[PDB]
This record gives C-alpha cells, structure tokens and sequence, in this order.
RNA sequence: UGCCUGGCGGCCGUAGCGCGGUGGUCCCACCUGACCCCAUGCCGAACUCAGAAGUGAAACGCCGUAGCGCCGAUGGUAGUGUGGGGUCUCCCCAUGCGAGAGUAGGGAACUGCCAGGCAU
RNA sequence: GCUCAACGGAUAAAAGGUACUCCGGGGAUAACAGGCUGAUACCGCCCAAGAGUUCAUAUCGACGGCGGUGUUUGGCACCUCGAUGUCGGCUCAUCACAUCCUGGGGCUGAAGUAGGUCCCAAGGGUAUGGCUGUUCGCCAUUUAAAGUGGUACGCGAGCUG
RNA sequence: UCCUCCUAAAGAGUAACGGAGGAGCACGAAGGUUGGCUAAUCCUGGUCGGACAUCAGGAGGUUAGUGCAAUGGCAUAAGCC
RNA sequence: GGUUCUCCCCGAAAGCUAUUUAGGUAGCGCCUCGUGAAUUCAUCUCCGGGGGUAGAGCACUGUUUCGGCAAGGGGGUCAACCCGACUUACCAACCCGAUGCAAACUGCGAAUACCGGAGAAUGUUAUCACGGGAGACACACGGCGGGUGCUAACGUCCGUCGUGAAGAGGGAAACAACCCAGACCGCCAGCUAAGGUCCCAAAGUCAUGGUUAAGUGGGAAACGAUGUGGGAAGGCCCAGACAGCCAGGAUGUUGGCUUAGAAGCAGCCAUCAUUUAAAGAAAGCGUAAUAGCUCACUGGUCGAGUCGGCCUGCGCGGAAGA
C-alpha cells in the first residue's frame, strides 16, 4: 500500500537539511521500540501525494530502506508555515 | 510647542559578580553586590548590611547550588 | 475597530517584527485565509474584512479572527517640530508574520469559502492564501 | 549477616501529590492526670514534669497502583560568531555553537554514620 | 547656624525695554530661497455593500488597500549671515501634458440638437472692468476657452513701491 | 539634586525635551538579643451580625506582609507577638 | 584672521566627569619622549563561573478569541392581551480544553561578549608605574541591535567595527565614508584582488547546455491576463475525449403568481410528471407582452489528443513633469 522507498541520512545538520530540502527531498526520522532511531531522506513529490490521503495518517506504512521493510506510522509531521512543503517527519517503528 | 514628563533618572550602582568564580582572593574581598541575597553566603563568607558576600579568607571563589529550594551559594575553598 | 479594554502602559516601543509565525495550521474551522508575507494589520482593516467575509456568506457558519490587535502605535501631530515627548496614540495594529493564519471558518463550502475569502483578501495589504484543515 | 524502627547528613521536582491496606515483640505517636517548676497576654490548643490501662483511630512509616506533578532522547526548527550575497522595514550560502516547547521513553528514590529491638 | 532646590554651591547683597542702537563673530543657528523624505497636498489604480425604475461599472461609490508627482501645509539644518533683495503689479517667454477649446475615436441610462465619462493628441489660441497693495475670490459683460503647474513660489546690474 | 524598572544589545558602564513612578521622612521603638508564631483569598455552621467584623471546621500554600514608590529578596524567616 | 627654511621617527580625539557651563576651561579616557619592571600584554587550544539578551513559552503580572459547565437577560416565531412555547444574525463571573501578543511577564533558555587558571607558537615590551611636553571634549557615513520620526530624510540620539577626518592607487561616469588594497625612492620588468575582456578603453566577438522577444537587460507596488519553457498530480477516453455543424428539443401547462399581456426576457416559488430513442413550466433575447431563433439535454459525421488547479525562471500592463 502506503510504500516509500528510503534511504539513509549521510551528514545531519542545518545545512544538510536546507541542501536536502533544495534537492527536492526532505528529512525524516524513525524511532521508537529499542533499536537506535534512524534518520531518513525522502523524496517530496511522492511523499507529498500520499499526504493528500487520510489513510496516510490513519493505516501503518511500509519504509523499503536498502531493501528491509518497516512498518512505521506517522507519529509527527512538520510542514512549511506559508508553503505546501514537508519539513520533518517522525515515524513510530510499530 | 509642548513638555513632557518622566524626564528623571537614577545613577547605576555597578552591581554584578566582581570575581566572578574561579578566581584567587584576599580576606575582606568583596566578591559579589546585589540588593537582595540572590547569593547566599556559604563557607568562609560574610553577609554585608547591603547582602554584599565578602571573603573572611583567602582561597578560591566556587559557585554551587544546594539547599532545598536550589538557592546558589558562594564557597571559599582555602586550598 | 476592536482594542485591548485597558493596558498596564499606554506607549510602546516600534520594535521589529522579524521571525517565522506561531499559530500556522486552523484549529478551530475548516478553511482559512493566512497571511503569505509580511506586515500590520489594523483594527480598520480587520474589522473591513470580517466585515466583507460576513456579508460575502450571509452568516451561514463560524468566523474566527485568529490576530488580535494590541500594539499601539503612535503619531505626532502634524506641523510640530522633533522632541518634546512621544506622540500620543494614533491607533492598534496587529503584528504579522508570513504564515500565521489570519482568518478561520467552517459549514460553508469550498466554493462559498474561496469565494469569501477572495473578496476579503481585498481589504488587508498583506498577501493572503487560503488553506484546508488537515489531520495533523 | 538479612527485617523493619530512631537520630544526623549527602543528594533537594525521576527526591513530590491522589488511591488501595497493612505495621506494635521493639522505637514513635495518641493518651492518664497534674499541688510542684513551668506554661496560656482564656483554656496542659503548644513547652513541660510524673507513666504505661488501652489503641495504631488520627498521625509516622512501609508495599503496589501511570490518575497527576516531573525528568526528558534521536531527529527537526528558531537563533547566531566569521566570511561572502540578494529582490535589503527582511532573507540566501560556506561554516561551527545549536535552543524552548512537543513526541519515543523513564519513573512510585538512592545513599553515610551510630543507637537499640528482631532470626542468626 | 545656608528649599546656597540654578542643589560640585560667583557676592552677605540684583528686575526690564531699545524699531535710536553699536562691536566681535555663525550658515556651529533661524526667517525668503535651493537640497533631502513625502506625514499632509494633488492625481492614478485594486476588491466590492450599494445609488442608479430591474442592472456594480453609462455615471458615482461606503468599509479598506496599493502607488506616482513634488505640487500646498509640514521635518532636518546639509551651501549661503566677510550679504543669494523675498509680496504684488508692467514688458518679456520657455517647457511639461494630469488638455479649456479646436482635432481623431470608444462606451453611454447617446433618438436629434445638446450632454456624462475615458484614450490619443501640446500645432495654435486661451479676456475686458468695479472692490482691496494684491496672489485667491465676488460681481458685470464677451469669447471656444478666459486650463494646471515648474522656471530663486521666473524676471528690481529690465521699471515702481 | 537623589532612588527604582525598561530602552541598555545575557559582566561593568552607556544618550535623548524617551517611556513609568517616588524621595528633601518616621522610629528610645519601627534597634539589639532570646523565646514563641505563620497569611491573602474562598467554602460550611452559628444571636443580633448585614457582599462585610468577633467565633468553630475545611480548600489553598505566600497568589499575604515589608512604615513608604519601584526592583532584587525574605520560611532558619528580613513577616507577627 | 595671520604666523615665514629643511629632513627623519612616532602619532590621536571630537569621549566621560564638573562647570552662569555647552563654540571656553580643568581632571580622566587617547598621543609623544625618558627612566625602571615582572612571561607583563595580545592571538589560539583546554578548564571553572556568572547570566537571563535573541529564540521560546503562558507556571506569575497584563491583553485576547472560539467551545463545555452554567444565572440568564434583550424584538420573541407566538399569544399576536397571556404564564410566554421559546433563542430572538446580541451580551454574558469562576471552573476546565485549546489559540495568539508583551521593553518595563519569565516555570526555561543559546551564539557572542567579559573574568580567572594551565599550555605550545608568534609579535622590535606591543603591558604596567613615574616624570617632561602636548594636542583634544563641533565628528560624519556604512555594517550590526535599537529609542525617537512615518521601521520617511545625505534627520536625530546610544553600543561595536571599518572608513575619512589624519590616506595616495584601482573599480562603480563623475561621487571623503561602498569593494579591493595600505603610496622610502627610481624601472620602456612579471604576477594577482576588486572589476571586465564588441569599439571608445587593455584583455574571450572563448568553449559546453538552457531562458529572454520585452531591448527585459538598462527604475518601483497591490492586482490582472490560454505569452513561454520545466516538475509532478488530477479527469475524459476507440465502451469515440473537446469545438464546429447536420437536428430534435413535449405535454397537462396563458404553472399558484401579477396583472402590463406573464407562458422564460416585471415577479416569491417552480425547472413536479407520459414517451424521458432526446426533451431545462428554460440561461440569452428583440419587446406594450406573447405569438419567433438559439443554447441547457441528447443522439446523426469525425477520428487522438484534451479539460483546469499547484511548486517554478524570464517577460507584459498599472509607469504622467517641466
Ligand atoms: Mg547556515
Ligand atoms: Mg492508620
Ligand atoms: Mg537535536
Ligand atoms: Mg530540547
Ligand atoms: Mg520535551
Ligand atoms: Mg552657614
Ligand atoms: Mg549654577
Ligand atoms: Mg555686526
Ligand atoms: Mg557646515
Ligand atoms: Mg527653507
Ligand atoms: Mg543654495
Ligand atoms: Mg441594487
Ligand atoms: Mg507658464
Ligand atoms: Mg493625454
Ligand atoms: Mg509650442
Ligand atoms: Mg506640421
Ligand atoms: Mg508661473
Ligand atoms: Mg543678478
Ligand atoms: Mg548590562
Ligand atoms: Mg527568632
Ligand atoms: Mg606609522
Ligand atoms: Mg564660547
Ligand atoms: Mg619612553
Ligand atoms: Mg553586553
Ligand atoms: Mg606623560
Ligand atoms: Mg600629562
Ligand atoms: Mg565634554
Ligand atoms: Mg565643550
Ligand atoms: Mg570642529
Ligand atoms: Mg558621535
Ligand atoms: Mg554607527
Ligand atoms: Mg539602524
Ligand atoms: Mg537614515
Ligand atoms: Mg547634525
Ligand atoms: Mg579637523
Ligand atoms: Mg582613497
Ligand atoms: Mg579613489
Ligand atoms: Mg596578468
Ligand atoms: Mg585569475
Ligand atoms: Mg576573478
Ligand atoms: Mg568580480
Ligand atoms: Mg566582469
Ligand atoms: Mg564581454
Ligand atoms: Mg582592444
Ligand atoms: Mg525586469
Ligand atoms: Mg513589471
């Protein structure tokens, strides 16, 4: 269903994500249970799609990152204050 | 034309932390002026009429909070 | 025109209005108008727009108007010289900063929505855009 | 050496409130009465000086409760010291420092002296 | 023993006018001008409650907003106080077009004559007298009009006062 | 003339005919020591007694108080006998 | 107001305090010379401490919006005189749940700024004390955080740095405060920074892919409109997408109306119901009003591309002065 092909944050920081976000993607994180949270780069037309939906915050999430499936909901979301923009998404591993 | 009030003003009184911690002192050295004890005194310190803490021996000034309600004591440390 | 009832100073200084906003999203309604730039709004022309807003939708739902006029600004008599005091108060503006939503409301639909609030736009200098609640 | 109790401290908001019911062989509290020697600007409401008839009823203390108060990551955001810029009442980039609040989570305190009463 | 309060206190002991004025200075500091900004001034534009027999645009337009000129009233004191004569009137004109007429058109709540508004267009023209020193204005009579501005609010080494 | 807050840019200091208020005192106790004590506000019951006193209990913990204007403090109490 | 021969070295200020003082003066801050002095001073790294300003927030002091708990009032719809059935484009204490604002609000809280302790490297002791001599207390601009003003002024008042004052050269046409860069002298020597390489005027009419049709470049706003590329996302699809055009487009029914004749072009309400092969008491409309047309809704031909909302760069009009 809800799939988002990730990947892995190289280098974290305010000028890594103002050049993730000027290379039309956007930052996310992935926490919770026991494993160590893992920082995330998503592209943001197709994740912008899926927003459009309500299940997308409803329904659990699948995140492919080099190829091992999570199952993660989307816990917190953070948006541009003036601009249809995501700025950081937190996603509960569940 | 016109006139305005509040015109008046007061002159500072150079309050703050003088040796602001860390620092070598002298018997008689005052250490920190404020008008009330937002530092209270601790070992080796005097209160003053004015809540001036005044070093009674020579040694190293040491910033701390304790007491039950997290008040910051001034300590000389006579090493 | 609305003002704070009574205040603890009557004079304030300019200041500067530089930041990012704090209430962005509608929390209370379904559409709303927010302001996209940078500005004041005046009492006068909050009261214009709520004005424009109600007669545009013929009161079929809710308004909210998120900002609140409470800084007051002052102007000096004209043909004065400099000095002799601040000059007294002129009227109450509403500091703004982009992305902080201006306007709120619910029942009506989008139509009616875009359609009131185009016309509301009109008597605010800030730039507006009309936005949709969403789920968080 | 392990049980709980008392006194003095460290630590003073994960160390504090609400709810559930236990503790007395010890220690504490409740309590008896009181001319003394002391006391109430009226009364043993408080200090006390003579004690153990009873009770753990109020306290005090102990065990669990996630209803609260709090501690609070990673990531993100706001801010900025330097240099370089734009459309300069404000903003962009290269750099380090990176908040507050809110999530995930933690949580029904640890600890040092003697002084006894307990099994050993 | 001093509200020496003008409070680091001239002496125990002190108010004004000068247009009859004079001296040394300042554009360090004003008034007329020039410069800077445009609150105010003029003009243009934006959305639309309506007026308009229904009908928002033929004409206007509340509640509000965004702009242009320097154009009145305003702010600064940047050139000038070892001198830049400012009001008004006569003669002499230029330039701008936000155009009074003439010229060419659109819309009209434009039947015609005659009107309202808008665009282009500066080639030319655009009063005479009474009142007060006038600018402004009132009145009387004509014209197509007797248009608005800047030129040190033009011009006194061109004239009066 | 002096003092309190902000402008005053997280040491000190820092201007305007800036925004806001006070001071030209009182006290032989309103000081020293010792001992003891802890409100403002609200709820319930009660003879006058009442939106209000003097009483008894409870909610609350400094939201009271500082001889004074403001700032910083005060529970060991700087608050009251 | 003026102050007359030369060279070398160093080299500021227009700030604080007081002043019948504000354009003067005195002390200090700043300068020069001489004598002494300590790893004295400065940069960088590590360590200790104070913050309470940005930012953030509403635990406190003020302000403010919508909800529930509520006492309920004010024109009632209805009686039309009623208790008022009841909410009447209204207001409404605490208590809770959210949403904002504050220089004189802080339960919290940075960078920088400042002090002290330790360490290498560098700097002509650049640091401090005393004595001789001054000068000076009219600063301005730009960057940064601000008061005042209109977040207007080549306006004024504060704090830091730079500049000129006290400074030549190159660049922006000229243009002290902008940028680069600090002029011992002489050179028919090279390199580079700001800034450019079509000619004035010196060096790419250089190379690789795109945007611009306005000369934008080479002045400006709210707003407005199939200019033009890009990015996704939509819906209509040979079960034939959209516009031509061939045609239909009805009755009870000149619908209660209101009258003006009203049958849609004067009206509140109606677009109820036969076939709906299809079929709006009809949106335009001449008009005293119909009596007429077209379109809405469809099926007759086509035959592959369309329909309108966002993130984007350039461009267009708003744009009129002597
Ligand atoms: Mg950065
Ligand atoms: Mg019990
Ligand atoms: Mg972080
Ligand atoms: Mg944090
Ligand atoms: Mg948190
Ligand atoms: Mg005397
Ligand atoms: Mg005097
Ligand atoms: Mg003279
Ligand atoms: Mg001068
Ligand atoms: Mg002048
Ligand atoms: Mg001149
Ligand atoms: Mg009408
Ligand atoms: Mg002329
Ligand atoms: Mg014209
Ligand atoms: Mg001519
Ligand atoms: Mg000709
Ligand atoms: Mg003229
Ligand atoms: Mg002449
Ligand atoms: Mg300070
Ligand atoms: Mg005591
Ligand atoms: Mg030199
Ligand atoms: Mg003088
Ligand atoms: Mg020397
Ligand atoms: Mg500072
Ligand atoms: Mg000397
Ligand atoms: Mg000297
Ligand atoms: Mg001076
Ligand atoms: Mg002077
Ligand atoms: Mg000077
Ligand atoms: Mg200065
Ligand atoms: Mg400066
Ligand atoms: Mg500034
Ligand atoms: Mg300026
Ligand atoms: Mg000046
Ligand atoms: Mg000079
Ligand atoms: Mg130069
Ligand atoms: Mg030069
Ligand atoms: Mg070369
Ligand atoms: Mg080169
Ligand atoms: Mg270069
Ligand atoms: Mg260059
Ligand atoms: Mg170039
Ligand atoms: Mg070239
Ligand atoms: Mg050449
Ligand atoms: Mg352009
Ligand atoms: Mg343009």
């Amino acid at each position: 269903m809800f799939t988002i092909n990730a990947e892995v944050r190289k280098e974290q920081g305010k000028g890594a994500s103002r050049r993730l976000r000027a290379a039309n993607k956007f930052p996310a994180i992935i926490y919770g249970g026991k494993e160590a949270p893992l920082a995330i780069e998503l592209d943001h037309d197709k994740v912008m799609n899926m927003q459009a939906k309500a299940e997308f915050y409803s329904e659990v999430l699948t995140i492919v990152v080099d190829g091992k499936e999570i199952k993660v909901k989307a816990q917190d979301v953070q948006r541009h204050p003036y601009k249809p923009k995501l700025q950081h998404i937190d996603f509960v591993r569940a | 034309g016109g006139s305005t009030r509040n015109g008046r003003d007061s002159e500072a009184k150079r309050l703050g932390v003088k040796r602001f911690g860390g620092e070598s002192v002298l018997a008689g050295s005052i250490i920190v002026r404020q008008r009330g004890t937002k530092f209270h005194a601790g070992a080796n310190v005097g209160c003053g009429r004015d809540h001036t803490l005044f070093a009674k021996a020579d040694g190293k000034v040491k910033f701390e909070v304790k007491g039950p309600k997290n008040r910051k004591f001034i300590s000389i440390e006579a090493e | 025109m609305l003002q704070p009832k009574r205040t603890k100073f009557r004079k304030m200084h300019k200041g500067r209005n530089r930041g990012l906003a704090q209430g962005t999203d509608v929390s209370f309604g379904s559409f709303g108008l927010k302001a996209v730039g940078r500005g004041r709004l005046t009492a006068r022309q909050i009261e214009a727009a709520r004005r424009a807003m109600t007669r545009a939708v013929k009161r079929q739902g809710k308004i909210w108007i998120r900002v609140f006029p409470d800084k007051p600004i002052t102007e000096k008599p004209l043909a004065v010289r400099m000095g002799k005091g601040k000059g007294n108060v002129e009227y109450w503006v509403a500091l703004i900063q982009p992305g902080k939503v201006l306007y709120e409301m619910d029942g009506v639909p989008e139509e009616l929505a875009r359609e009131a609030f185009k016309l509301a736009a009109a008597k605010l200098p800030i730039k507006t855009t009309f936005v949709t609640k969403t789920v968080m």
